[PDB]
Order: C-alpha cells, then sequence, then structure tokens
RNA sequence: ACCUAAUCAGAAAGCCACGGCUAACUACGUGCCAGCAGCCGCGGUAAUACGUAGGUGGCAAGCGUUAUCCGGAAUUAUUGGGCGUAAAGCGCGCGUAGGCGGUUUUUUAAGUCUGAUGUGAAAGCCCACGGCUCAACCGUGGAGGGUCAUUGGAAACUGGAAA
C-alpha cells in the first residue's frame, strides 16, 4: 500500500510446505546421528505386506508395503511393476511422489537397487521398473 | 553426432522435397509407416515453428545442442539473434564443400572433410562445423585426385551459389563474402525460426 | 621488503606467467601486490620474453630480490 | 487538507478534457505560471494568460481540440508525489510514448521540458507526464 | 585532534561531569521503497568544563579513545541558546 | 478475400426441459494481413455452419492499425473489462510471441513484434476485445503532427 | 602431443513416449482385475488413456524418474494488486510522538543536479582475436563498484533561517 507503511513492515512473503514430510531436514539429534536428512533416497526396512483400496468412486485393489523408515518414523510404499520378492524386514530404496486416490500411502518403493531388485513381465518400459535385455 | 539412414522419412514426413535422404521418390501415394491417407494426422498452432526447426536439423546432419549454440552466435552480429542465424549455417565448412561442387550432398560433404581429403589453407582441419572466416581458401591434401567420387562430382556439377569462387573440379576455392538468403536456402523465413526458441 | 615473482597460471600441460611482486609471506598463487606486465614462457605461436621496466625501477629502489632465472629477463 | 495542489491543476486539465469543456478557472501561482506555459509551447492549449495579481490571481485556461471535435490530450500521470520523489538520471530519464510527448521536469535551471535536459544531461524532478 | 570529522548536533543533557550527549539527525533513504527515514544515534561528548547546557548547536571533533563510547570532543558553541 | 480462424467453439444450452437445445457457437477473427481485422461471434446446432455465420459477423467490421512496417507506433496496455495484454514494440526480425487469441490477431493484421502476456485475461472472449482495444487506440506521427507542430520533435 | 604404412565397412548405439495438454496410432489378449495416474482420470466384459509385436515422435553416448531451488505465479504486486455484496474499513470521539503540509520574496546548500580526483585488486559472465586441426578452457583489451568520503559551479521544487 502506502509508501509510508511499506517502510515500516516489509512483504513477509507466503510461505510453503513440502508435499512429502518425511524427508530432507535436520531433525532431533540426540547425541548421534538418531534421525537425518534424505532429500532423493534412502534405505529402508519392512514392517508389513500390504492390501489396500481406493477410495472415491474407484473399486481397485493395491499392494503397499507400510514400513519403518531409517529415522524411526512411519510411512506406506508402494512397489511398481509385477513381481514381489519382498518379505517382512528387507532394505527397499525409497523415492517420492504420492499415489491418488489412496487415502494415505507416500513413496515408490524403487525396483531397481535393493532387495527389490529387477521386476520380470515387462519388456518395452523398462528403465521405469529396472528390466535388461542385454541383446539390445 | 551424426545422422544417418538414407530412408525417405525426412522428406516424405516432413514434406519438402528437397535433395536429402534420396532425391527421388517411389512410394509417392503415402507418407512413410500406415501414417497416410488412411490415418491421423496430428498437427498443432506450435508446429508451424516446429517444422522451421525440424525443416533444417535433418539438413546439415545436426543435433539440437548445434542450432542452440548458433542461434547465439548470430548474437554477435548486429542483427537480431534470428537475423544472421541463417548466414552462419550458409557459413560453414560442410555447405562450402558442396557449394564447391567437389561433393554430391551437404552429407557427402561432411564426409569429404573429416577424412582429411578436403583441407583449409595446407593446414588439416578435419571438422564439419568449422567456420569459414574470410579471406581463407578451400584446400586439398596430394591424395585428392586417385578417388572417384570427386571425380563423380567432376562428371555432375551439383550447386553453385554466390559467394564464392566456384571450382568443381580444382578442389580449392574462395570464400570471397558473407553470404545472404536464398543463395543456399531458398523456402525458409528468419520469422518462424525464432519464435520456436522462447 | 618484496620479491620479484612469477604468478604461474595456465591448464593442463601449459603454464603461463604474469610477472608480479611481493613479499616471501605472501604465497604465489595471490595477494600479490603489482603488475609489471605479462610474462610468454612457450615460443611456438607466442612470443618468448615480455617485461615493462617503466614501473620495475620503482621496486628495485626499495629493495627487490629477483630470482636467478627471472634476472635473464631483465639481463637482455 | 488540500496537499501539493499542483496535482489538482492537473486534475482539471482531465476534467475539461473529458467532458469537453472550454473554460477553465482556476486559481494558480507563479509554480503554475512556469507550467502551462510550456505546451502552449508544445501543441496542447489554445491560449495561456496571465495570473492577475501572483497570489490570488486566477489563470484562466482555454483548451485546444481538433478540427473533428477530436481530443489533443490524452491523459495525464503525476510521477513525483508527495511520499515518493523521482529524480531525473544524466541522459537515462525515458521517453513519453517513445517520444511523442512532453515530460515536464524542473530542474535546477526552471522548469523545462525533457527535451531541453538532453542538450545540458541535467537531472531535476520529473513532475508529470502526457 | 587537530583534523578530523564534524557532526554538528543538539546537546541532549549534562548531567556528570565532563560528559553530555550530543544528538545528531540523519535522515537515510532506503533500500527499494525510496523514501527516506531519520535514525538519530546519541553519541556521548567530553566537554572542558561543563561547557554545554540543555539544546545548544555545536561543533565536534573526534579524539582518541577514553573508555565506553566518550570517544568524541566538543570544540564550539555554535548557538548558546537554551 | 480474406483469411479466417477458429479460436474457439463451445457447447452452451441447457439440456432437458421437456425440449432440448444444445447449441454450439465461435469466436472467428478474420483479418487481410494488410492491417484490417475484425471479430464476431454466431451460433447453430450443426457444427461448421455456425462458423459461416460468424465470418458473416466479422466482415462488417475492419480496424486500422498504424505500423511502422513489422512492429507497433508505441507501447500500450489493451484493457476491455477483466482483461489486460501489454504490447511493445520490437526490432525487425523476432516473431510473433503466443498469447493465442492475442498470437493469432497480430499475424491477421501483420505484424512481427514481441508481446508481452496477458496480465489479468481469464477467457479466450476478453482476451480478443482486450486486443482489438489496443489495436485501435495507436497513434501515428502525421495525425500528431496535424494538432501540434510539423515534425519538430524527432 | 604428433605421424606414416598395412588383411579388413568389417569391431563401434541406444532410451523414453505416442487420450487432451504435447510431439507421436493401430489388431487382439485380460476387460472397475494385474493395474495405471502431474490434474480431467481411461477399466463393470478389449479400452486410440493397461502389458505385447508392428508403427511413429523426441533427444542422441546419452535418454527418463526422484528430492530440492528459481521462472510459469500480477499468487506479497517499489517497477506491477486489492476492501458495497467475492478474503479484507477498527463500534466510535478527544489525542502524544510521527507522516504530510497553501501563497510570497530573499538567502543557506542540507537532499537533488553535474564537473574533477582517488578508490571498490586478480579470475567469471558478456564486448572482441593470433592459437589448441574448430570448440570447451588459456591469453590481451574492453566494459562492469558510490545509498561513499572529499574538491568546484546552479539556485527550480522538498528543507533549517529574515519579512
Amino acid at each position: 500500500p502506502t509508501i509510508n507503511q511499506l517502510v515500516r513492515k516489509p512483504r513477509q512473503s507466503k510461505i510453503k510446505k513440502s508435499d512429502s514430510p518425511a524427508l530432507n531436514k535436520g531433525f532431533n539429534s540426540k547425541k548421534k546421528k538418531f534421525t537425518d536428512l534424505n532429500s532423493p533416497q534412502a534405505r529402508g526396512v519392512c514392517t508389513r505386506v500390504g492390501t489396500m483400496t481406493p477410495k472415491k468412486p474407484n473399486s481397485a485393489l493395491r499392494k503397499y508395503a507400510r514400513v519403518r523408515l531409517s529415522n524411526n518414523i512411519e510411512i506406506n510404499a508402494y512397489i511398481p511393476g509385477i513381481g514381489h520378492n519382498l518379505q517382512e524386514h528387507s532394505v527397499v530404496l525409497v523415492r517420492g511422489g504420492r499415489v491418488k486416490d489412496l487415502p494415505g500411502v507416500r513413496y515408490h518403493i524403487v525396483r531397481g537397487a535393493l532387495d527389490t531388485s529387477g521386476v520380470d513381465g515387462r519388456r518395452q518400459g523398462r528403465s521405469l521398473y529396472g528390466t535388461k535385455k542385454p541383446k539390445n | 553426432a551424426r545422422f544417418r539412414g538414407s530412408n525417405w522419412k525426412k522428406s516424405r514426413r516432413l514434406g519438402i522435397s528437397l535433395s536429402g535422404t534420396g532425391k527421388e521418390l517411389e512410394k509417392r501415394p503415402y507418407a512413410p509407416g500406415q501414417h497416410g491417407p488412411n490415418q491421423r494426422k496430428k498437427l498443432s498452432e506450435y508446429g508451424l515453428q516446429l517444422r522451421e526447426k525440424q525443416k533444417l536439423r535433418y539438413l546439415y546432419g545436426m543435433t539440437e545442442r548445434q542450432f542452440r549454440n548458433t542461434f547465439d552466435i548470430a548474437g554477435k552480429k548486429f542483427g537480431v539473434h534470428g537475423e544472421n542465424f541463417m548466414i552462419l549455417l550458409a557459413s560453414r565448412l560442410d555447405a562450402v564443400v558442396y557449394s564447391l561442387g567437389l561433393a554430391r550432398t551437404r552429407r557427402q560433404a561432411r564426409q569429404l572433410v573429416n577424412h582429411g581429403h578436403i583441407l583449409v589453407d595446407g593446414k588439416r582441419v578435419d571438422i564439419p562445423s568449422y567456420s569459414v572466416k574470410p579471406g581463407q581458401t578451400i584446400s586439398v591434401r596430394e591424395k585428392s585426385q586417385k578417388l572417384n567420387i570427386i571425380v563423380e562430382s567432376v562428371e555432375i556439377n551439383n550447386f553453385v551459389p554466390e559467394y564464392l569462387n566456384f571450382d568443381a573440379d580444382s578442389l580449392t576455392g574462395t570464400f570471397v563474402r558473407l553470404p545472404e538468403r536464398s543463395e543456399l536456402p531458398a523456402e525458409i523465413n528468419e520469422q518462424l525460426i525464432v519464435e520456436y526458441y522462447s | 621488503a618484496v620479491k620479484i615473482r612469477l604468478t604461474r597460471l595456465g591448464s593442463k600441460r601449459n603454464p603461463f606467467y604474469r610477472i608480479v611482486v611481493a613479499d616471501a609471506r605472501s604465497p604465489r598463487d595471490g595477494r600479490i601486490i603489482e603488475q609489471i606486465g605479462t610474462y610468454n614462457p612457450t615460443s611456438a605461436n607466442a612470443p618468448e620474453i615480455k617485461v615493462d621496466e617503466a614501473l620495475a625501477l620503482k621496486w628495485l629502489n626499495d629493495g627487490a630480490k629477483p630470482t636467478d632465472t627471472v634476472h635473464n629477463i631483465l639481463s637482455k | 487538507t488540500m496537499t501539493d495542489p499542483i496535482a489538482d491543476m492537473l486534475t482539471r486539465v482531465r476534467n475539461a478534457n473529458m467532458v469537453r469543456h472550454e473554460k477553465l478557472e482556476l486559481p494558480a501561482s507563479n509554480i503554475k505560471k512556469e507550467i502551462a506555459e510550456i505546451l502552449k509551447s508544445e501543441g496542447f492549449i489554445k491560449n495561456v494568460e496571465y495570473v492577475e495579481d501572483d497570489k490570488q490571481g486566477v489563470l484562466r485556461l482555454f483548451l485546444k481540440y481538433g478540427q473533428n471535435d477530436e481530443r489533443v490530450i490524452t491523459g495525464l500521470k503525476r510521477i513525483s508525489k508527495p511520499g515518493l520523489r523521482v529524480y531525473a538520471k544524466a541522459s537515462e530519464m525515458p521517453k513519453v510514448l517513445n517520444g511523442l510527448g512532453i515530460a515536464l521536469v524542473s530542474t535546477s535551471e526552471g522548469v523545462i521540458t525533457d527535451k531541453e535536459a538532453r542538450k545540458r544531461n541535467v537531472g531535476g524532478e520529473i513532475i508529470a507526464y502526457v | 585532534r587537530n583534523d578530523r570529522k564534524v557532526y554538528v548536533g543538539k546537546v541532549v543533557s549534562d548531567k556528570m561531569d565532563k560528559t553530555i550527549t550530543v544528538l545528531v539527525e540523519t535522515y537515510k533513504t532506503h533500500k527499494l521503497y525510496g523514501k527516506r527515514v531519520k535514525y538519530s544515534k546519541k553519541y556521548k561528548t567530553h566537554d572542558e568544563n561543563n561547557s554545554a547546557k540543555l539544546g545548544d548547536i555545536v561543533k565536534i571533533q573526534e579524539t582518541r579513545p577514553l573508555s565506553a563510547t566518550k570517544r568524541f570532543r566538543l570544540v564550539e558553541i555554535v548557538e548558546e541558546s537554551v | 478475400e480474406f483469411e479466417e480462424r477458429v479460436v474457439t467453439i463451445n457447447r452452451v444450452a441447457k439440456v432437458v426441459k421437456g425440449g432440448r437445445r444444445f447449441r454450439f457457437t465461435a469466436l472467428v477473427v478474420v483479418g487481410d494481413k494488410n492491417g484490417r481485422v475484425g471479430f464476431g461471434t454466431g451460433k447453430a446446432q450443426e457444427v461448421p455452419e455456425a462458423i459461416k455465420k460468424a465470418v458473416e459477423a466479422a466482415k462488417k467490421d475492419l480496424v486500422v492499425v498504424p505500423r511502422v512496417e513489422g512492429t507497433t507506433p508505441h507501447t500500450i496496455t489493451g484493457r476491455y473489462g477483466s482483461g489486460s495484454v501489454f504490447m511493445k514494440p520490437a526490432a525487425p526480425g523476432t516473431g510473433v510471441i503466443a498469447g493465442g487469441p492475442v498470437r493469432a490477431v497480430l499475424e491477421l493484421a501483420g505484424i512481427t513484434d514481441i508481446l508481452s502476456k496477458s496480465l489479468g485475461s481469464n477467457t479466450p472472449i476478453n482476451m480478443v476485445r482486450a486486443t482489438i482495444d489496443g489495436l485501435q487506440n495507436l497513434k501515428n506521427a502525421e495525425d500528431v503532427a496535424k494538432l501540434r507542430g510539423k515534425t519538430v520533435e524527432e
């Protein structure tokens, strides 16, 4: 507004918040690295084999994996692709991005470098799922 | 970085009948693939500057990183960034080879440069994207007369520009002046080029 | 006082110098006081000696220790 | 109360042009006797008189129109009003509509136009536009 | 000492021996909003024999340090009014 | 002869009250690439037959735009209602940048300039009426030289 | 570093997409399922919007995905917004500091104006060239800092001072 008021208080701009909460900050030090920052990726360790549904009008079935992350906290997940060589308490790489119409799930289990290593059943969409073909 | 594959898909699917991947045509009722008078023709409002970006990119055989790195070489000229870009594409060593009639395409003009058979001022220049500065000439090495493919270009005269001295069999040239438009091209405005880059 | 120095610059496999002067307390790479001009080590497509003795005599008055291979510039 | 009446003069320039009036009777002083006699030598007003008594003498304005009863003055914009002061650079004051109008500056020499400042590179307060 | 900078300003209060505070005015321009703004640092000043009173306009020279903020040195009396 | 483009069409009516209306419309800009443009709106239920009614509505509208052969004479913020485009002259050689409703009007007057973006425009009808309101208010030097001195100002 | 002479075009190419946006389409299998999803969402009995081959488009020794930051966002708006009903005018007076202050003439130069000097070192971005066979980088020149200190002229408005 008035140039008198703008001297007396500047434009304190709009804060934003992260779309994906449970990563990427200095958390809660407890004389060791009790919890840390994972900007793109991490390890995991699993806790539960997941089976769930979307909720809005949709009626399909989905297979998450409710884990405890490497910084004491609890998140859901998802395995893209077909195969599932995963059981309880097995290491899984992470990468962010929510899943719409599921009520509370958080990230994608990377199908390349983990115990989630390689998914067969795919032949054209490949590097999104970690499937090889050394002929070409 | 080089474009290979002499199939007519560069001419027929773009549309223009230039001297690129095959000077003739044989499946003239159709476009490539099942795209044809049968099936979907996908047009756009940004495809009118796409096809003045895609119309040149296969012509010299250049990648995407080359044009943007040459779009702002015309920024060093006192004309605007879209005004002298076709001049700097007309001043490269590759299209001056075909302008001297020493090769038979612009792509055959890049084959006989890197393999040492065409030089500049005696010193071995083997760069197809070499900028011909004014006041320089065109050279060869001592083994350039035995080859049939230069003698192929001695058989047939191909293309005459206006900014050179024209020697189709002597294998030495002269860059007398900086070019202008409609000497090397014939069909492209300098106004649909620049709008793609914004 | 001060010591006459050649700041080495230059990329891989190609050094190049700039004639400077500062105390030995100052290092080679930087905190250099003045520059009396460049110096040209390689001689192919390049000169071989370069100096400007106008502001070089300003430093031989208050004291200067040229290194014994730099003194071959100013002997010529 | 009435703060900076120089804008109130240039308000009534816009008022009479809009409803297409002829006679404009405003009080004005030696600040504004320097003002409107710029544009008479620039082509906006038919005739500007002088103030009668230099304090309470009203300066009558008879505005200039076109032959088609078409408007000559498009609009007006104050620049340096009380609360934000604008002063001109050396040769870097801006142009009105790519040079087609008068930007009024009162430099260290008196009220001139933005054309006359580029012969002596002066700054001064950029008062109004056209 | 003999040639130091000068901050002429009003004398606020003589409250102890050999000590006053001589306030000055400084209008500072803002970074981007353009409109100037006042800031008035109130610097303490040694004076020789309680020569100042409340309200004087003076002339100030610097010195070499004495104590906490007693860093200036009064010279003149431009105005001796109240 | 002129040139036309279909900017937008809609499917606007009320579905069933006991009798169905489901009509279309169009907003066609017409031009000649010499400096005279226009725009008009008609409506019918057979799909491309409302275009011929819409080109019928725009041939009765011509707007003369001054030009220095490639750009505009000065800058202006063409505003109508809730829309506001900004337009400013370029140097010859850079082309007309988009604003799609405002893109196709500036090419049918025949210029090659920059175009600053639609500031507060939302819908493709008020982009068009703010474009034309910008173009019909520019000024020459000669008409200014009528009601002033005779080309002194340089 | 360079460079000649040899059996040999023979060793030396991917990767994501292809409803709409947005650049690029077809035939079946499953068929609100294994799924997919940046939003509109395409899936209840194939489905141009899921895996598959064909086809195409993009970039190219590199292609996609993630988390983070700026632009898109005139969506913190000095350059560049808003308050009757959409988010927003204190329930309303006296009122301290503060902000802004009509007209006249004369000084002062505190702002403002321009002149002069010194300084805000290399190196980068840009403005140019012998050269590394071009180029990335080096080389030389060039512009780039003052809301500063100090050194003269002008008195138009804003400001202290006389009527």
